[PDB]
């Protein structure tokens, strides 16, 4: 029931932040939409577990 | 500016971007965000019954 806005000022960012770290993490890429619901894809380097 | 701005300064904008940068471990403010702060005097509180 937020706004897109709300949960990526409240969300996002702090997993992310944390997310930005991993070992073997070729890049990391974040959505947020009208349906209350975010998400975050990271995307390893090719030939990880 | 005085020093609550200046923390304001660094928690807001300083901080978060530092810690984006390669090899940054961790990143603690000696400083604290802006707030509203109401500071209640007891002695009016009880004068009203609140």
């Amino acid at each position: 029931g937020a706004t897109a806005k709300t949960i990526n000022d409240s969300v996002v960012t702090l997993i992310e932040r944390e997310l930005s770290g991993v070992k073997n993490l070729l890049y990391y890429s974040a959505t947020t939409d009208t349906s209350g619901t975010a998400e975050i894809t990271a995307t390893f380097k090719p030939g990880t577990d | 500016y005085s020093e609550v701005d200046l923390s304001d300064y660094l928690v807001r904008n300083v901080v978060e971007e530092l810690k984006r940068v390669e090899g940054v471990g961790k990143v603690q403010s000696f400083g604290a965000e802006k707030a509203m702060r109401i500071w209640v005097d007891p002695n009016k509180l009880v004068s009203y019954g609140l």
